[PDB]
């Protein structure tokens, strides 16, 4: 279960606020996934009294974004059993909603999640991941790029395995940090979206086996 | 830090560790509210009631119970959720529809009503403000640490608290 509650003394237009709250919520709390298991009980609330007077809705939306986002990474770093935060950044999607669909599929892949845990540059799994979105027939593997941190592993320019050998090694380095970044371009249109999660450790299995939660 | 926020926390035997597990977060002042929730087919009764409370975009607080999610607990479970939600509003001298309820923890397990009953009978307004730290601990279940965050904007303060690191991929609306 996700629970989160936000409290402010800012006066805001009630209409602009709900609208604002929704857009931040979709970019943050609606963008994170530990095990895919959407609980029975999630609840995200913000309380706004006017006690400090009128804030610029704009400044506020920014403030909240910054806040929810800190709490979201904070969620993903603390992922049950996690050793690593996975930040999957998708661009070039047909629209934003495809971006996130492709993001989510990637960060929810057990094979991706374990490879990130083991520090094994098994990027081909990130290919399998994208591939899983089989109803998006405008995802063309010829046009799709992949990167881990600042290293592109796909598509293969030229011939053989030496391009992949060095730089798969470079990927193995980046993986050793406590925060892994997966970059994916579709080359379709400007759809962008970042999702968050975490490696799948064995701690994940032990926790959810030996305790009743 | 923000004005007119007070925080109530306490042990109620949701687990048997005497840990704070019962939070009331309220405002001494009428608050406009914005909220989204799970769309699960096993939405707990805590959720249904919240959707109702926030229907008027008008709410002053939330009572949160951790280490029992109160879900798939049939008619009785729905009855306790009415009961806990109403009795918190009432202890605080507030109208029902101005108080929400949220509950996290195990599924299929009845509340310890005997225990919650007795705590309620003592519940009243916490003097002074803030304490969002206590709230961030009091809601926490498989979380290894609390999660708080605070931001200044144009003379006002905005605080947030969060919880959850398993059974987690929100799809809220
Ligand atoms: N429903 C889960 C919440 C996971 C967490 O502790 O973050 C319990 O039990």
């Amino acid at each position: 279960t996700l629970l989160t509650f936000f409290a402010t003394d800012a006066r805001l237009d009630p209409a602009e606020q709900d609208r604002l709250f929704r857009r931040v919520m979709d970019r943050t709390f609606n963008a994170v996934s530990i095990d895919t298991d959407t609980s029975t009980s999630d609840t995200a609330v913000l309380f706004a009294n006017g006690l400090a007077g009128e804030v610029d809705a704009g400044e506020f939306e920014e403030a909240l974004h910054t806040a929810a986002l800190a709490l979201v990474k904070d969620i993903a770093s603390d992922g049950e059993g996690a050793a690593k935060l996975i930040e999957v950044q998708v661009t070039g999607a047909r629209d934003d909603a495809q971006a996130k669909r492709v993001g989510k599929t990637v960060v929810n892949s057990p094979l991706v999640k374990t490879a990130v845990h083991g520090c094994d540059p098994n990027w081909g799994r990130v290919a399998m991941a994208i591939g899983k979105c089989s109803d998006d027939t405008d995802i063309d593997q010829e046009r799709v790029t992949i990167r881990f941190g600042e290293v592109e592993v796909y598509p293969p320019k030229a011939r053989g395995d030496q391009a992949d050998d060095a730089l798969r090694a470079a990927v193995a380095e980046h993986l050793r940090g406590d925060e892994v970044v997966i970059g994916i371009d579709l080359a379709i249109a400007d759809g962008a979206f970042t999702v968050y999660g975490c490696d799948l450790t064995e701690g994940y299995v032990r926790l959810n086996s030996e305790y009743t939660t | 830090t923000p004005r007119g926020f007070v925080v109530h926390t306490a042990p109620v035997g949701l687990a048997d560790d005497g840990r704070d597990d019962f939070t009331v977060l309220a405002s001494t002042a009428p608050a406009t509210v914005s909220a989204v929730f799970t769309r699960s087919r096993f939405a707990g009764p805590s959720v249904v009631l919240c959707r109702e409370a926030v229907a008027d975009g008008q709410a002053r607080g939330v009572v949160v119970l951790a280490r029992n999610a109160n879900v798939a607990t049939g008619l009785e479970g729905e009855e306790n959720a009415r009961e806990v939600r109403e009795a918190v509003a009432r202890a605080l001298g507030l109208p029902e529809g101005e108080m929400l309820i949220a509950s996290t923890g195990v599924i299929g397990r009845q509340y310890p009503m005997e225990s919650i009953r007795e705590h309620l009978k003592t519940l009243e307004w916490p003097a002074g403000e803030g304490g969002f730290d206590r709230a961030a601990r009091a809601i926490m279940t498989t979380d290894t640490r609390p999660k708080e965050v605070r931001v200044s904007v144009g003379g006002a303060t905005l605080v947030g608290i969060a919880k959850g690191v398993g059974m987690l991929e929100p799809d809220m609306a």
